[PDB]
RNA sequence: GGAGCAAACCGGAUUAGAUACCCGGGUAGUCCACGCCCUAAACGAUGCGCGCUAGGUCUCUGGGUCUCCUGGGGGCCGAAGCUA
RNA sequence: UAAACUCCUGAACCCGGGACGAAACCCCCGAGGAGGGGACUGACGGUACCGGGGUAAUAGCGCCGGCCAACUCCGUGCCAGCAGCCGCGGUAAUACGGAGGGCGCGAGCGUUACCCGGAUUCACUGGGCGUAAAGGGCGUGUAGGCGGCCUGGGGCGUCCCAUGUGA
C-alpha cells in the first residue's frame, strides 16, 4: 500500500546515490514537487521533470557528485551524503520557529512544512514560521 | 519497538535493591553481639577470621566482620553496625564499628588509625 | 468561559439524562504521537429531545445531579450511528477479558 | 590556610622556578636551581610517563602553587569563571589576578606572594582611601591599591618600593613610588600575563 | 620531524607447542599540530620495533583537518561498525573533552576546543579508526558549497 | 484393528557391574472413527505488507513466431551495502 | 631552607571612643486635616566598628599494585590481615604491619547510608531480536495503529501575532 510516500522518495535518492545513477523516478504529487523544488533550488541535483510511464505521472531526479577520486577506489564523493527522515507517519513532528533545527552547523538543511509554504531552515526563520519538520539533509 | 508501542507498553523502569538491610536506611544499627567466632574465608583464598553475630535494635540478627588486629568482643557486647560486605566471607554484608561502644579500637596502629577507631598518640 | 466540547451521546436510557463521549487526541509528553483519549459526561436534557447517535456540544454547567455537571448546548447532526458503534463494540469486549 | 610547609621544595616537584622566594629564587638558587629534580628519597630516578590525568592535574597544581591560594577559593573561582560568557581559560586568570595579595605582589608592594598576603592581612594595605584587610578582595577596575598611613615608614615596604623605582612592572598597572599609590587600570588579557601554565589543560582536567 | 605519542602497547600471545610466542600491538598518532595528523598500527616481537614500525606506518597514513579558529567544522557521528563516536564544535576555551584516545587523535590534530563521546563498544584499536575516518569526513563551508555548485 | 516395527518387559552375550550399546523373543503403541491433548532444534533458530538497491548460472511453472524477452516459485555465486 | 639564628610584621589580649538599626504614636501653632515644628523610646550591647598599645602564635586527615598520582627498607610467611572491582599473603609483598619518604586535601580528612551520574545498561532524544538475552508454533480477525494521486470548503491538530496568567 506504500506507507510513507515521502520517505521512499528519500530512499529512492538515498539508494540511487550509491550507485551514482544519472537518474531515478518517483511516483508524482504536487508535494513531492515542493520537496524537490528545494532539493535543486539547494543544487543536490540538477533538478527534475515530470515523465510519463505506462500512463502515470512520475518525477524524474537526476543526481550530482563529485569528482573521481585520487587512488584507491575512484569512488567520488556523495553530493547527497545525508538524506534521512525526521516527522514520520508513525511519529509525527511539529517544531516551533523559536526552536527551528540546524543541519551540521549550518552547511545543513531542514526542509520542513509550514503554512506559508514548504521551506527551508533559515527560509523558515527569514519569516519566521515553524511547522512540521519534513526532514534533514546535507 | 515503534513508538506506538511505547505509547502503549512504555519502557520499563529498574528498581534497584540494597545489598544492606541495615533498617531505615541507617548508616549505622546498634547491636549486642550474640557469639563470636573465627570462620574460614572462601574459594580463592584461606585464613581463619574474626567475625561475630549482632542481635540488632530491630529483633533483626546479623553476622558482621570485625577487621584489625585483635579485638575484645565476646558474648553480651553491644557494637555499631556498619555496613559493608567482605568477599573472602559468604555471607556477611556487614562490618563492626571499632572505637564505638563496647567494640574498642586497635593496639598500637599507626596508619590510618580513623579507618580503625584508633586516637593519635602523643 | 464555560468549557465546550464536541461530542457523540451514547445512552438516552435515562430520565432526562444522556451520555456524551468525548474524544480529546494530544501530543504524548515523550512519545510525540497524537493519542488520543476520551471520557464520558453525563448531561442535563430536560426536554428528551436528544436521542441515541447525536453529536452534540456540552457546556461546563451548574451541577445538577452527582454525575451531571454539563448541560448539552445544541445538535450537530443526526444520523450517526456509526461512531455509537465504535463504543459499543468496545463493550462486548470486556466480556472476552475476564475469567 | 596556606601551604606553610616548605615552599621550595615544590619548585622541584614541578621543575619550573617557582619564584614564591623573595631574593632567593632570582639568587644562584631558587633551591631548583641546585636540585633541579623532584623530592623525595626517588625523584633523581629515572622519570615515569605521567598518565593523561597526571599531566593535566601536574599542570593543575602547578597553577595553584604559584597564587598560593586554597583549593576550596582555586575551584570555586573557576567554576565562577566557567558561568560568565567569554573564553574560560584567559578569564579564569583574571579572576586571580584581581586577588588583592595578587594585585599587590604584581604591583611589586611586597616581595613575595606569601609577603604580599600578611601585608595584606594586616592592615598595611588599603583601597580607595579605605582598609581592606580580607586578602581575597575582587579588585574592580580603576580600584587605587595602596599602603596606609601607618606604614608609609616601615622597614620593609621603604625597601620594596625603595626596589620598585621606575622600573616597568604589569602592563595594565600604574605604580607611583613617589607617593606609594597603585592603580588597577582594568582587567588583564592573556598576552599580559605569561605565567608558565597551560590555561588550555587546566580547563580539562576540571572534567575528570 | 613532527610529534609522537603512542596510545597503548599490547602483549598479544599466539600459541605453539610447547610455549606461546608474542609479537606486540603498537598504536601511534603524529601531527605537526596545526592541520595534519596522522595514526598508525604496527606490530614486532620487539617493544620498542613495534612502535618505531607504527611510527611509519604513522607519517604514511595522512588526513588534513578543516580545523576552524582551533576546532571542528561541523560535528558528526561517525559508526566503525563496532564502537560510535561523536564530535562537536566549541566556543573557545572549551577544551579538549573526549575519552583520552580519541583525545590524542585531536590534541595532535590541533584540536584546542571540542566536544566528543564515545556510545556503544569502546575497544581503543576501533575506536582510533574511527576518529580517523571521522576527521577524512569533514566539511569546511568552502569544500560545500564547491561541491554543491558544480558550476 | 493388529501382518511388520516396537518403549516397557524376559531371555543370550558383553561388561568389574550393563537396568545400555549387540541379538532372540515381547505388550501398550504405531492404523480407523469420535473426542481430548496443544507441545518441539513448531528452525531459514530470519513476524508481516509495500517501495528501493549490478548481474551470472541451474531448475519448476505460465504467456509471447522464440539460439530471445516477459511474469511467478525453488537453489548456488557474487555489484553496492550490511556484520562482532 | 626545612631547622636553629637575624630582622620585620603583631591573631590573641589591653586601654580609650563607641553606634546604624529610631521615627512614627505623643505635643504646640494651624483646625484634631495638609504642612511646619518640638519631645521619649534599643533586647542585641558597652557588641560591631575605630584609635592606641601588643605577644610568633594549634595540624590534621586519607592514600601511595592497577582504575588512580605517590616507592623503598623491615617484619610476617595462604599466618597475621587488606578488599570497591580484578585480586595481594604459601621467604624476597611498592597490595599484610610499622618506618623513611612521597601524592591529595586542609579545620577538615575519611568512612557508611541514600540520590542522580557513568548506565548510550529501558534507548523520545539514544539500544536491540539469523547463531551473543530476544520473532509470537502457524493462520483468520476485533479494537487500535498506519494509509495512495487530485480539486475544493471548513481550520480540530499544526504554525503565528497580540493579550490575560505564569505571585
Ligand atoms: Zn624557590
Amino acid at each position: 500500500m506504500l506507507t510513507d510516500p515521502i520517505a521512499d522518495m528519500l530512499t529512492r535518492i538515498r539508494n540511487a546515490t550509491r550507485v551514482y545513477k544519472e537518474s531515478t523516478d518517483v511516483p508524482a504529487s504536487r508535494f513531492k514537487e515542493e520537496i524537490l523544488r528545494i532539493l535543486a533550488r539547494e543544487g543536490f541535483i540538477k533538478g527534475y521533470e515530470r515523465v510519463d510511464v505506462d500512463g502515470k505521472p512520475y518525477l524524474r531526479v537526476y543526481l550530482k557528485y563529485g569528482p573521481r577520486r585520487q587512488g584507491p577506489d575512484p569512488r567520488p564523493e556523495q553530493v547527497i551524503h545525508h538524506i534521512r527522515r525526521i516527522s514520520k507517519p508513525g511519529r509525527r513532528v511539529y517544531v516551533g520557529v523559536k526552536e527551528i533545527p540546524r543541519v551540521r552547523r549550518g552547511l545543513g538543511i531542514a526542509i520542513l512544512s509550514t503554512s506559508k509554504g514548504v521551506l527551508t531552515d533559515r527560509e523558515a526563520r527569514k519569516l519566521g514560521v515553524g511547522g512540521e519538520l519534513i526532514c534533514e539533509v546535507w | 519497538p515503534t513508538i506506538n508501542q511505547l505509547v502503549r507498553k512504555g519502557r520499563e523502569k529498574v528498581r534497584k535493591k540494597s545489598k544492606v538491610p541495615a533498617l531505615k536506611g541507617a548508616p549505622f544499627r546498634r547491636g549486642v553481639c550474640t557469639v563470636v567466632r573465627t570462620v574460614t574465608p572462601k574459594k580463592p583464598n584461606s585464613a581463619l577470621r574474626k567475625v561475630a553475630k549482632v542481635r540488632l535494635t530491630s529483633g533483626y540478627e546479623v553476622t558482621a566482620y570485625i577487621p584489625g588486629e585483635g579485638h575484645n568482643l565476646q558474648e553480651h557486647s553491644v557494637v555499631l553496625i556498619r555496613g559493608g560486605r567482605v568477599k573472602d566471607l559468604p555471607g556477611v554484608r556487614y562490618h563492626i564499628v571499632r572505637g564505638v561502644y563496647d567494640a574498642a579500637g586497635v593496639k598500637d596502629r599507626k596508619k590510618s588509625r580513623s579507618k580503625y577507631g584508633t586516637k593519635k598518640p602523643k | 468561559p464555560k468549557k465546550v466540547l464536541t461530542g457523540v451521546v451514547v445512552s438516552d436510557k435515562m430520565q432526562k439524562t444522556v451520555t456524551v463521549l468525548v474524544e480529546r487526541q494530544f501530543p504524548h509528553p515523550l512519545y510525540g504521537k497524537v493519542i488520543k483519549r476520551s471520557k464520558k459526561y453525563l448531561a442535563h436534557d430536560p426536554e428528551e429531545k436528544y436521542k441515541l447517535g447525536d453529536v452534540v456540544e456540552i457546556i461546563e454547567s451548574r451541577p445538577i445531579s452527582k454525575r451531571k455537571r454539563f448541560r448539552v448546548l445544541r445538535l450537530v447532526e443526526s444520523g450517526r450511528m456509526d461512531l455509537v458503534e465504535k463504543y459499543l463494540i468496545r463493550r462486548q469486549n470486556y466480556q472476552s477479558l475476564s475469567k | 590556610g596556606r601551604y606553610i610547609g616548605p615552599v621550595c621544595r615544590l619548585c622541584r616537584r614541578e621543575g619550573v622556578k617557582l619564584y614564591l622566594k623573595g631574593e632567593r629564587c632570582y639568587s644562584p638558587k631558587c633551591a631548583m636551581e641546585r636540585r633541579p629534580y623532584p623530592p623525595g628519597q626517588h625523584g633523581q630516578k629515572r622519570a615515569r610517563r605521567p598518565s593523561d590525568y597526571a599531566v593535566r592535574l601536574r599542570e593543575k597544581q602547578k597553577l595553584r602553587r604559584i597564587y598560593g591560594i586554597s583549593e576550596r577559593q582555586f575551584r570555586n573561582l573557576f567554576e565562577e569563571a566557567s558561568k560568565k560568557k567569554g573564553v574560560t581559560g584567559s578569564v579564569f586568570l583574571g579572576l586571580l589576578e584581581s586577588r588583592l595579595d595578587n594585585v599587590v605582589y604584581r604591583l611589586g608592594f611586597a616581595v613575595s606572594r606569601r609577603q604580599a598576603r600578611q601585608l595584606v592581612r594586616h592592615g598595611h594595605i588599603t583601597v580607595n582611601g579605605r582598609r581592606v584587610d580580607l586578602p581575597s578582595y575582587r579588585v574592580r577596575p580603576g580600584d587605587e591599591i595602596a599602603v596606609a598611613e601607618k606604614s608609609r615608614n616601615l622597614e620593609l615596604i621603604r625597601q620594596n618600593l625603595e626596589a620598585m623605582k621606575g622600573r616597568k612592572v604589569g602592563p595594565w598597572l600604574s605604580l607611583d613610588v613617589e607617593g606609594m599609590k597603585g592603580k588597577f587600570l582594568r582587567l588583564p588579557d592573556r598576552e599580559d600575563l605569561a605565567l608558565p601554565v597551560n590555561e588550555q589543560l587546566v580547563i580539562e582536567f576540571y572534567s575528570r | 620531524d613532527f610529534e609522537e605519542k603512542m596510545i597503548l602497547i599490547r602483549r598479544t600471545a599466539r600459541m605453539q607447542a610447547g610455549g606461546r610466542r608474542f609479537r606486540f600491538g603498537a598504536l601511534v598518532v603524529v601531527g605537526d599540530r596545526q592541520g595534519r595528523v596522522g595514526l598508525g598500527f604496527g606490530k614486532a616481537p620487539e617493544v620498542p620495533l613495534a612502535v618505531q614500525k607504527a611510527g611509519y606506518y604513522a607519517r604514511r597514513n595522512m588526513v588534513e583537518v578543516p580545523l576552524q579558529n582551533g576546532t571542528i567544522p561541523h560535528e558528526i557521528e561517525v559508526e566503525f561498525g563496532a564502537s560510535k563516536i561523536v564530535l562537536k564544535p566549541a566556543a573557545p576555551g572549551t577544551g579538549v573533552i573526549a575519552g583520552a584516545v580519541p583525545r590524542a587523535i585531536l590534541e595532535l590534530a590541533g584540536v584546542t576546543d571540542i566536544l566528543t563521546k564515545e556510545l556503544g563498544s569502546r575497544n581503543p584499536i576501533n575506536i582510533a579508526y574511527a576518529t580517523m575516518e571521522a576527521l577524512r569526513q569533514l566539511r569546511t563551508k568552502a569544500d560545500v558549497e564547491r561541491l554543491r555548485k558544480g558550476e
